[PDB]
C-alpha cells in the first residue's frame, strides 16, 4: 500500500494507476528483498564458523538484515489487515519498533564506520555491550514514550501506521531522521578519506577510472547507511510523485542491494566462501 | 648432491671479452632463479647479475649495467656470463648462486662466505 | 584463567608491533632517540629490532609476517653500498610472506649526502649512470634555501626506490618514503601517521571501499 | 685461510666413508615386515569405533 | 698445491661414496612393495577445534600419555592442553614473544621454549606451590633456537640457528655436548627411540645422524635439493623422513646410506613445513605451505589422505604415541585434531 506511510508526513491524494502500479512494484520489491535478506541470513550462518567473519562487523550486518526482514515481513502482512480492529492495532507499534530497530542499526553501522575509518586506532575494541543495546534498547525506549503519550494514535488512519493528522508520526520521523543526517554526516567524511586517497593513487598512473571507484565505494554505503530515506521526507514538494517512487523502489530494494554488497560482491565473503568449498 | 661448478676466467686484458660458465647438477635448473655475484679482494661479496626462471627477466647492478650480458640454457643446465670491456674495478671472484626458494622472484644469496648453494667461483684479474 | 587471557589480548590488540630493518652505519638506533617501545596519541608502538643473528635472514624473518610495518632504514649518502640497500629492500617487498606488510623508507643522514655532493670527490654518475638522464620531479616541494642538487639527488635515490617498490603489486601493500635528517624529533609522527594510513587502508579494503 | 676447514671436512668424510652399507633389499624387507606386523596396532591405518574412540 | 689437492682428494672421495652407494642400490623399494594392497582414502574429520590462542603458532608436542598438549604462539604464550576435553592446562607467558620451539618432556614434569631470544627456556610443571616458574635459562648459543626435545628430566637436545646442535645438561646449565657440521641453519631434530643416536636437518639441503655419546656426525645424506625444514624417524628407529622447501620429501635409511622413495606431486609447488609418521610407519603425514595436510602411503608413495580447514599456512603436526590421533597447528592460531 503505497510503501511510503513510513516516511509521509503531509498527506497526498494520487491516482488510482499511479497507486496500484506503486503497490505491485513495492510488493515484489519486498518480495526479492525479503529472500535476499534469508540468503544472507543463512550464508552467515553457514560461515560464521570462519575466522575471517564474526569481526564485530558481520554480527552487526546480520543483526540490521534480520531486523529488515522482520520488518519487511510485518509490512507485507499488514498490506492485507483492515484497520480499526486491535491485531492492526497492535502491529502498528511493532512495525514501529521493528523500522525504529533497523534504523538504530543503521546508525550502529555509521558509528562502526566512522570509528574503523576516521578514528582509525581503538577500532578493535569490545563494544558489543553499547552496540546491542543501542540497536535494540534506544528503539524500545523511545517507543515506550511513544505509545505511552498517545496509544490511540497507532492504527487510526486507513493505514496501519502513525496517524498523519494528528501529527505523532514525527515520533518516528523525528529519531530515524537524525539517524540519516548523521549518517550523511559520516559518509561525506567517509569521501573526504577515499577520494584523497585517490589521489595518492592519481599522481603514480594519471588514470580517472580511479575517481569512479569514489562514486562506487559511495555507491556501497547507501544501504547500511540509509540516505535514500531523505527521498520520503522530500514528498512535501510540489513533485512528490516522483519522489515517492523512488523513495519506495530504493527502501524495497534495499535487501537485495545489502545481498548483493555484502554477500556476492564481498571479496572477503568470497574468499571465505572458497576456502570452506 | 647440488653443485655449482664454475669455469672460465683468468688473466684478461683490459677493454677485452670474457666468458664465464656455470655448471648445475642435483637439482632442475629450470625452476630457480640464477644469480652472479662478485667478491672484490678486501672488500664483501656484492650481487652483479640476476636472471629468472624463463629468462624473461634479467637484472644488473649499475655499474655492469648494459656493459655485460647474463643467459642460461635450460636444456643442458648451464648459465652464462659474457663480459665486454672488462675495467680493473671488475677484477674479482665470481660466484654462480643458486638461490634456494623456488618459484619465488626474491631469495638471498649475499651472504658473508656462509652459503651452502654458492659455486667456488673464478678469478678475473686485469693486465697492469 | 580465560580472564587474564582476555586482558592479555586485550593488550596484544592494544600495541602495534614494527620491525626495524636496517644494515649497519645506517643510524637506525638513532631515528627515534633489543626492542624499544614508544607511545603516540594515546597509543602504543613496540619497535623490534633484531641483530643478534647470522647473515642468514631467509628463515626468522618468516616471525614478522604479522607486524603492522617494517621500518626500512637507508643511508642515502653513502654512494657505494647503495645497491646492496636496494637489493634487501627489493627482496624484502617481494617476499612471499612479507608481501602483506607495509614499508616505511626512511633516507638517514639527508645532510651527509648534502657536504658529499657539493664536495664533487664523488659523483653518483659513476655507480648510478641513470643519474644523468634523470630530471627533478615537478611535485617535489624543496625546503627554503634549499640547494636544487641535493634535492635532486635526494629525489633521484627516493624515485629509484620507488620504481622497486611500484615494479610489485602495490594494492597490497605499499611503501611511504621520508627524509630523515641526523636528529629529528618528528620521526615518531611520522611513523604514526603512516600506520594511521595503512591501517586506514587495510579498513577500507575490508569494507571494499578502495 | 681455509685449509684448516677443508682438512676437518675431508677428514669427517672419511670417518663417515668407512661405514658399510647394507643392501637394499634387505632394508626394504625388514621396512615391509614392520609394516605389516604393526598393521593391526595402528589406529589411524585401521578403523576404531566410537565407542573404543576417547576422541569420537 | 696442498690446497688444491685437499679439494681433489675430497671430491675423489665424494665419487667413491657416490659409486658405493649406487652399488648398494640394487633394486628400488618401489617395486619390492608393488605386491602389497594399496591403502586406499583415509578420511579424518576434525575431532576438536582448539581456540585460544592470539597469534601464530610454531610448535607442539604430543604428551607420553596421548592427551596432554603443548603449544607455542608468537603472542608470547606457551599453552598446555588436555585434548580430550579442550581445556586449557595451562598457560605461561613468555618474556621473549618471538618463540619458534616447544618441547614437553616425556614425564610430564617439564617443558621448553627457545626463539629468537637465543636462549632455551626449561619451565617445571610439578612445582610444590603449584605455579609454573622459570626452572632454567640456557644461554650460549649464537643463533636462533629452532628445535629442541627433551631426552630426559636431565640432559636436552637442542639446535641453533648457528648451524649447531649442542646436549645441554639441566643440573649444569652448561653445554655437555657441541655438535657442528652443518653449513646451513638447522632447523628441525628428532630423536630416535633407541635414545642414542638422532638426525638433524639444516638449510644446506643435507642430513646428518648423530650420537648422543660419541658427539660426531656418524652419517651424513644428501638428497634434497632446497632447505630441509621438517625431520622424523620412522618407528622402527632404522629410517627418517625429511620434508624440504622443494615440495618433495624423501625417505632415507641409515642402513642404505641413501634415499629409499621420494614423495612429490607434479601439482605441488609448496614446501614441507612439518612431517611425523604413524604408529605403524605405514601413513606419513606431511604440512605444506598450500594450507592443507597430505597423508601418504609411505611404502607406495601415493598420496592416501588431505586433511584440509586450516585457512593459513600449517606450521607444526604431531602425531600421538599410541597412533590415536594428529594434531595440526597452522598459522591461523587454531589446533586441529584428527582421528
Amino acid at each position: 500500500t503505497n510503501f511510503a506511510i513510513l516516511m509521509q508526513v503531509v498527506p497526498l491524494e494520487l491516482a488510482r494507476g499511479h497507486q496500484v502500479a506503486l503497490s505491485s512494484i513495492s510488493y515484489v520489491g519486498c518480495s526479492l528483498s525479503v529472500l535476499c535478506l534469508v540468503a544472507t541470513l543463512v550464508t552467515f550462518a553457514v560461515l560464521s564458523s570462519v575466522s575471517t567473519i564474526r569481526n564485530q562487523r558481520y554480527h552487526i550486518h546480520a543483526n540490521l538484515s534480520f531486523a529488515v526482514l522482520v520488518a519487511q515481513v510485518l509490512l507485507l502482512i499488514s498490506f492485507r489487515l483492515e484497520p480499526g480492529t486491535t491485531p492492526c492495532q497492535v502491529m502498528a507499534v511493532l512495525l514501529h519498533y521493528f523500522f525504529l530497530s533497523a534504523f538504530a542499526w543503521m546508525l550502529v553501522e555509521g558509528l562502526h564506520l566512522y570509528s574503523m575509518v576516521i578514528k582509525v586506532f581503538g577500532s578493535e575494541d569490545s563494544k558489543h555491550r553499547y552496540y546491542y543495546g543501542m540497536g535494540w534498547g534506544f528503539p524500545l525506549l523511545i517507543c515506550i514514550i511513544s505509545l505511552s503519550f498517545a496509544m490511540d494514535s497507532y492504527g487510526t488512519s486507513n493505514n496501519c501506521w502513525l496517524s498523519l493528522a494528528s501529527g505523532a508520526i514525527w515520533a518516528f520521523v523525528a529519531p530515524a531522521l537524525f539517524v540519516i543526517v548523521v549518517n550523511i554526516g559520516i559518509l561525506i567524511a567517509v569521501t573526504r578519506v577515499i577520494s584523497q586517497i585517490s589521489a595518492d593513487n592519481y599522481k603514480i598512473h594519471g588514470d580517472p577510472s580511479a575517481f569512479k571507484l569514489t562514486a562506487k565505494a559511495v555507491a556501497v554505503l547507501l544501504p547500511i547507511l540509509g540516505t535514500s530515506w531523505v527521498f520520503g521526507v522530500l514528498a512535501v514538494n510540489g513533485c512528490a510523485v516522483v519522489f515517492q517512487y523512488m523513495f519506495a523502489t530504493l527502501n524495497s530494494l534495499q535487501g537485495l542491494f545489502i545481498f548483493l554488497f555484502h554477500c556476492l560482491l564481498n571479496s572477503e565473503v568470497r574468499a571465505a566462501f572458497k576456502h570452506k568449498t | 648432491q647440488v653443485q655449482l661448478q664454475e669455469s672460465g676466467g683468468g688473466l684478461v686484458q683490459p677493454g677485452g671479452s670474457l666468458r664465464l660458465s656455470c655448471a648445475a647438477s642435483g637439482f632442475t635448473f629450470s625452476n630457480y632463479k640464477m644469480n652472479w655475484v662478485r667478491q672484490a679482494p678486501g672488500k664483501g661479496l656484492e650481487w652483479v647479475s640476476d636472471i629468472s626462471q624463463s629468462g624473461a627477466s634479467i637484472s644488473y647492478t649499475g655499474s655492469v649495467k648494459g656493459r655485460f650480458t647474463i643467459s642460461r640454457d635450460n636444456a643442458k643446465n648451464t648459465l652464462y656470463l659474457q663480459m665486454n670491456s672488462l675495467k680493473p674495478e671488475d677484477t674479482a671472484v665470481y660466484y654462480c648462486a643458486r638461490c634456494p626458494a623456488p618459484f619465488t622472484r626474491d631469495c638471498f644469496d649475499v651472504t658473508s662466505t656462509t652459503y651452502a648453494y654458492r659455486g667456488q667461483g673464478t678469478q678475473v684479474t686485469v693486465s697492469s | 584463567i580465560e580472564k587474564q587471557l582476555q586482558k592479555d589480548k586485550q593488550v596484544y590488540r592494544a600495541t602495534h608491533r614494527l620491525l626495524l630493518l636496517g644494515a649497519d652505519n645506517s643510524g637506525k638506533s638513532t631515528i627515534v632517540k633489543f626492542e624499544t617501545k614508544f607511545q603516540v596519541d594515546k597509543v602504543n608502538f613496540h619497535m623490534f629490532d633484531v641483530g643478534g643473528q647470522r647473515d642468514e635472514r631467509r628463515k626468522w624473518i618468516q616471525c614478522f609476517n604479522d607486524v603492522t610495518a617494517i621500518i626500512f632504514v637507508v643511508d642515502s649518502s653513502d654512494y657505494n653500498r647503495l645497491q646492496e640497500a636496494l637489493n634487501d629492500f627489493k627482496s624484502i617487498w617481494n617476499n612471499r610472506w612479507l608481501r602483506t606488510i607495509s614499508v616505511i623508507l626512511f633516507l638517514n643522514k639527508q645532510d651527509l649526502l648534502a657536504e658529499k655532493v657539493l664536495a664533487g670527490k664523488s659523483k653518483i654518475e659513476d655507480y648510478f649512470p641513470e643519474f644523468a638522464r634523470y630530471t627533478t620531479p615537478e611535485d617535489a616541494t624543496p625546503e627554503p634555501g634549499e640547494d636544487p642538487r641535493v634535492t635532486r639527488a635526494k629525489y633521484f635515490i627516493r624515485d629509484e626506490f620507488l620504481r622497486i617498490s611500484t615494479a610489485s603489486g602495490d594494492g597490497r601493500h605499499y611503501c611511504y618514503p621520508h627524509f630523515t635528517c641526523a636528529v629529528d624529533t618528528e620521526n615518531a609522527r611520522r611513523i604514526f601517521n603512516d600506520c594511521r594510513d595503512i591501517i586506514q587502508r587495510m579498513h577500507l579494503r575490508q569494507y571494499e571501499l578502495l | 685461510a681455509s685449509i684448516a676447514q677443508a682438512r676437518k671436512l675431508v677428514e669427517q668424510l672419511k670417518m663417515e666413508a668407512n661405514i658399510d652399507r647394507i643392501k637394499v633389499s634387505k632394508a626394504a624387507a625388514d621396512l615391509m615386515a614392520y609394516c605389516e606386523a604393526h598393521a593391526k596396532e595402528d589406529p589411524l591405518l585401521t578403523p576404531v569405533p566410537a565407542s573404543e574412540n576417547p576422541f569420537r | 698445491s696442498e690446497l688444491d689437492q685437499l679439494r681433489q682428494e675430497a671430491e675423489q672421495l665424494k665419487n667413491q661414496i657416490r659409486d658405493a652407494r649406487k652399488a648398494c642400490a640394487d633394486a628400488t623399494l618401489s617395486q619390492i612393495t608393488n605386491n602389497i594392497d594399496p591403502v586406499g582414502r583415509i578420511q579424518m574429520r576434525t575431532r576438536r577445534t582448539l581456540r585460544g590462542h592470539l597469534a601464530k603458532i610454531y610448535a607442539m608436542h604430543w604428551g607420553t600419555d596421548s592427551r596432554l598438549l603443548v603449544s607455542a604462539s608468537q603472542d608470547g604464550k606457551l599453552i598446555i592442553w588436555d585434548s580430550y576435553t579442550t581445556n586449557k592446562v595451562h598457560a605461561i607467558p613468555l618474556r621473549s614473544s618471538w618463540v619458534m620451539t616447544c618441547a614437553y618432556a616425556p614425564s610430564g614434569n617439564y617443558v621448553a621454549c627457545g626463539g629468537l631470544d637465543n636462549i632455551c627456556s626449561i619451565y617445571n610443571l610439578k612445582t610444590r606451590e603449584g605455579n609454573v616458574r622459570v626452572s632454567r635459562e640456557l644461554a650460549g648459543h649464537t643463533g636462533y633456537l629452532s628445535c629442541c626435545r627433551f631426552l630426559d628430566d636431565n640432559q636436552i637436545v637442542t639446535s641453533s640457528g648457528d648451524t649447531t646442535c649442542a646436549l645441554w645438561d639441566i643440573e649444569t646449565g652448561q653445554q655437555t655436548t657441541t655438535f657442528t657440521g652443518h653449513t646451513g641453519d638447522v632447523m628441525s631434530l628428532s630423536l630416535a627411540p633407541d635414545t642414542r643416536l638422532f638426525v638433524s636437518g639444516a638449510c644446506d639441503a643435507s642430513a646428518k645422524l648423530w650420537d648422543v655419546r660419541e658427539g660426531m656426525c656418524r652419517q651424513t645424506f644428501t638428497g634434497h635439493e632446497s632447505d630441509i625444514n621438517a625431520i622424523c624417524f620412522f618407528p622402527n628407529g632404522n629410517a627418517f623422513a625429511t620434508g624440504s622447501d622443494d615440495a618433495t620429501c624423501r625417505l632415507f635409511d641409515l642402513r642404505a646410506d641413501q634415499e629409499l622413495m621420494t614423495y612429490s606431486h607434479d601439482n605441488i609447488i609448496c614446501g614441507i613445513t612439518s612431517v611425523s609418521f604413524s604408529k605403524s610407519g605405514r601413513l606419513l603425514l606431511a604440512g605444506y605451505d598450500d594450507f592443507n595436510c597430505n597423508v601418504w602411503d609411505a611404502l607406495k608413495a601415493d598420496r592416501a589422505g588431505v586433511l584440509a580447514g586450516h585457512d593459513n599456512r600449517v606450521s607444526c603436526l604431531g602425531v600421538t604415541d599410541d597412533g590415536m590421533a594428529v594434531a595440526t597447528g597452522s598459522w591461523d592460531s587454531f589446533l586441529k585434531i584428527w582421528n
